[PDB]
């Protein structure tokens, strides 16, 4: 259950 | 008509490109194509520099031509895919990569490109398989290898780890020195053993990417303001983020634009992202002096103008090398002073960034050469968070005694006070202090609601919500967008935690863990015989991997307990159930750090050299808890173990964190803002006095 946005790569 | 002429031209242009001279290369290719229009390879080449210059729309048309002319050109498809990928048309990119593979199954690049799409989509397992294939097909393949390596990192696959690290470094070293754009990404750089020298270089080349992309705009340098005359004495500060909306950035700083002193400051927020609906976006829009949506203005030229236009003195880059970033804007240098802040934990390594806003702990002067920017120090920590505003129902708690623990069964609620007063028997442990509900029938109902798995109950008219059903009772509460209007019960039993254990937690995404980190934790748990480690399936596919290595370190499976990822508010609130957080020393919990501290849950950290690894230390320091800061592996484990076994101590420390998290400056955004303001002034003085950016260590 659930997905939260987080800090990530880019490419 | 002449192919031999056209052929020659091509060769030269290739050369011109070798010596980085894109300018000229392009001119030659276009001439080649004028001599020979049906020239496949020309089209292709030209395409890929147009791509590099960011002329996608056109670059694309060329690849189209190349393919039409030479339909067995696997290579062209694959690059055209990349173009489409960068154009946000994932759909079409996908088609290209697959056609490439089908036309030539042996073609390693397309496999890798495919893997990339998967990777960006979240599907890591498929990303891996595709990388592995690419690698099998072409074993010397840096982009493949490095991406794969990060996938493995993310799911904690640690096969051959040590030797993988060596290879990464070795590949970077090679790439850098052969002047080729390095395969590790600046953001990831922070995770592998590279010299600060290297990390910086990486950031550097990635910065240059923006240069190429703005150079073809041929824009004259901007005229920068020199006084606050035109802006009526107010310094004009531009915040640029693709994260104004529901994303960690906003969960830290949403309050800040609002808290700037209008007498001396005029705040401009430049969204790089469309309004996602959430109250985060609402609030920043409501509170900034000017809110400016740049996702409207795809062209960097136009957007850069629009900034300059607004007459910004200081432009703040909340993005670094993360998703959504548009550093081209910074590369265009629309404002006199341009500072990295908050959003990205590393150097930009780029000439267009003047300062990086940090602090003495996070970036002591010893390690200042990590960064290409000059250091601008905030006084305590440069980190900040909205918890005080977002989550004020966790300012106070109460517990229930079912036998006296602060973290076994917990209630928080804005009206909690009011409710306890309707109660008969509330004893009140001192420290404010913690009310304790005795085992009434009340206590029973509540605990029964929890056990029956019910949504919520009523007691003397107050709603008592099961803190697992927050999204069902009010999704706005669950996400942080609202403060809950109920009283919420949180319990170890909800997450299958032992009612009588030491719970050590770490809520970071698992890629922050490496072998040695797990190692340390293993030792702690062995030395604290009655304890468990609490972790997040983040991603789930990582759990069996940890569990695996956990057991070769000789820990029965049941010593580590995984929970699912949860909605922002539940995630924060359930941190109250833990005894101690154990911070990843490879990359500290950043937001995650603040969340754990807000719950009042001491955190034990082991600061390294990279900014990213010293943030928890910095936070703890500002909070006032140096006894949580280890100088090495040894000290870390001891601090852990002491808090694990010496219950007296633990009670003391936990009580401290809990009190300090109010009384210290850490979670105080008003103070933070004011600091940030002086620091801004400092920077401006110094520029307006006519100097070049220099370290602001106050
Ligand atoms: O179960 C969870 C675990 C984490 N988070 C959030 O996920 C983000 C973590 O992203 P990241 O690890 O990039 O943050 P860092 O700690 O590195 O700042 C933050 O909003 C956390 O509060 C969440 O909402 N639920
Ligand atoms: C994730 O995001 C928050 C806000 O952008 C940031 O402060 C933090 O440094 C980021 N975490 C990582 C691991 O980059």
């Amino acid at each position: 259950p659930v997905s939260v946005p987080y800090s990530s790569a880019q490419s | 008509s002449c192919p031999t002429h056209a052929d020659s031209l091509n060769n030269l242009a290739n050369i011109k490109r070798e010596q980085g001279n894109i300018e000229e290369a392009v001119r030659l290719y276009r001439k080649a194509l004028e001599v020979f229009p049906e020239f496949a390879a020309a089209h292709s080449n030209l395409a890929s520099v147009l791509q590099q210059q960011g002329k996608l729309q056109e670059a694309l048309m060329h690849y189209k031509e190349a393919i039409r002319i030479s339909p067995t050109f696997a290579d062209a498809y694959s690059n055209m895919g990349n173009t489409l990928k960068e154009m946000q048309d994932v759909q079409g990119a996908l088609q290209c990569y697959t056609r490439a593979i089908q036309i030539n199954p042996a073609f390693a690049d397309a496999h890798s490109n495919l893997a990339s799409i998967h990777k960006d989509s979240g599907n890591i397992p498929e990303a891996i398989a595709s990388y592995r294939t690419a690698l099998k097909l072409k074993p010397d393949f840096p982009d493949a290898y490095c991406n794969l390596a990060h996938c493995l990192q993310i799911v904690c696959d640690w096969t051959d780890y040590d030797e993988r690290m060596k290879k990464l470094v070795s590949i970077v070293a090679d790439q850098l020195e052969k002047n080729r754009l390095p395969s590790v990404h600046p953001h990831h750089s922070m995770l592998y053993p590279l010299s600060h020298g290297f990390r910086k270089a990486i950031a550097e080349r990635h910065g240059n990417l923006c240069l190429d992309k703005i150079n073809v705009l041929h824009k004259p340098p901007y005229e920068h303001p020199k006084d606050l005359k035109l802006s009526d004495g107010r310094l004009r500060v531009g915040y640029v983020s693709s994260d104004f909306g529901n994303h960690p950035t906003s969960h830290l700083m949403q309050s800040i634009p609002g808290m700037h002193n209008p007498d001396k400051f005029e705040v401009f927020c430049y969204a790089l992202s469309p309004d996602d609906g959430t109250n985060f976006r609402v609030k920043v829009m409501a509170e900034a002096n000017h809110f400016i949506d740049l996702s409207q203005i795809p062209c960097n030229g136009k957007a850069a103008d629009r900034i300059h236009q607004d007459g910004i003195h200081i432009l703040v880059n909340m993005n670094g090398y993360t998703k959504g970033a548009r550093n081209e804007l910074f590369a265009l240098r629309p404002a006199p002073i341009q500072a990295m802040w908050l959003g990205y934990p590393g150097t930009s390594g780029a000439l267009f960034m003047d300062y990086i806003i940090t602090d003495q702990e996070t970036s002591p002067a010893e390690v200042a050469e990590q960064y290409s920017e000059k250091l601008a120090y905030m006084p305590h920590t440069f980190f900040i968070g909205d918890h005080a505003n977002m989550f004020p129902h966790l300012k106070k708690k109460a517990v229930i005694d079912f036998k006296i623990y602060d973290n076994r069964i917990v209630l928080n609620g804005i009206d909690l006070k009011a409710f306890l007063d309707s109660l008969p028997d509330v004893k009140i442990v001192k420290m404010l202090n913690m009310p304790v509900i005795p085992m009434n029938t009340i206590a029973e109902a509540v605990i029964e609601m929890i056990n029956r798995g019910q949504i919520q109950i009523t007691i003397n008219g107050f709603s008592i919500s099961n803190g697992l059903a927050t999204t069902q009772i009010n999704n706005k509460a669950a996400t942080g967008e609202e403060v809950p209007r109920t009283i919420i019960v949180t319990t170890r039993s909800q997450y299958g935690l032992p009612e009588d254990a030491i719970v050590y937690c770490n809520f970071n995404q698992l890629y922050k863990i490496d072998p040695s980190t797990l190692q340390m934790w293993a030792n702690i748990l062995k030395r604290v015989p009655n304890s468990v480690l609490w972790l997040l399936r983040f991603p789930a596919v990582g759990e069996p991997n940890i569990q695996q290595y956990a057991q070769n370190m000789g820990l029965p499976q049941n010593r580590i307990i995984f929970s699912p990822v949860a909605p922002k508010e539940e995630h924060v609130r359930r941190g109250q159930l833990a005894d101690v957080c154990l911070d990843t020393p490879l990359c500290n919990g950043h937001t995650t750090g603040m969340d754990v501290l807000w719950a009042g849950t001491p955190m034990v950290t082991m600061p390294g050299e990279t900014l990213a690894s010293r943030v928890a230390a910095s936070q703890l320091t500002c909070l006032g808890c140096l006894e949580l800061i280890a100088k090495n592996r040894q000290e870390y484990e001891d601090i852990a173990v002491k808090l694990g076994t010496d219950l007296e101590y633990l009670k003391k420390v936990r009580g401290k964190v809990w009190k300090q998290r109010i009384s210290s400056p850490l979670f105080n955004t008003k103070q933070y803002t004011m600091e940030l303001e002086r620091l801004y002034l400092q920077m401006w003085e110094h520029y307006a006095a006519g100097n070049k950016p220099d370290h602001m260590i106050k």
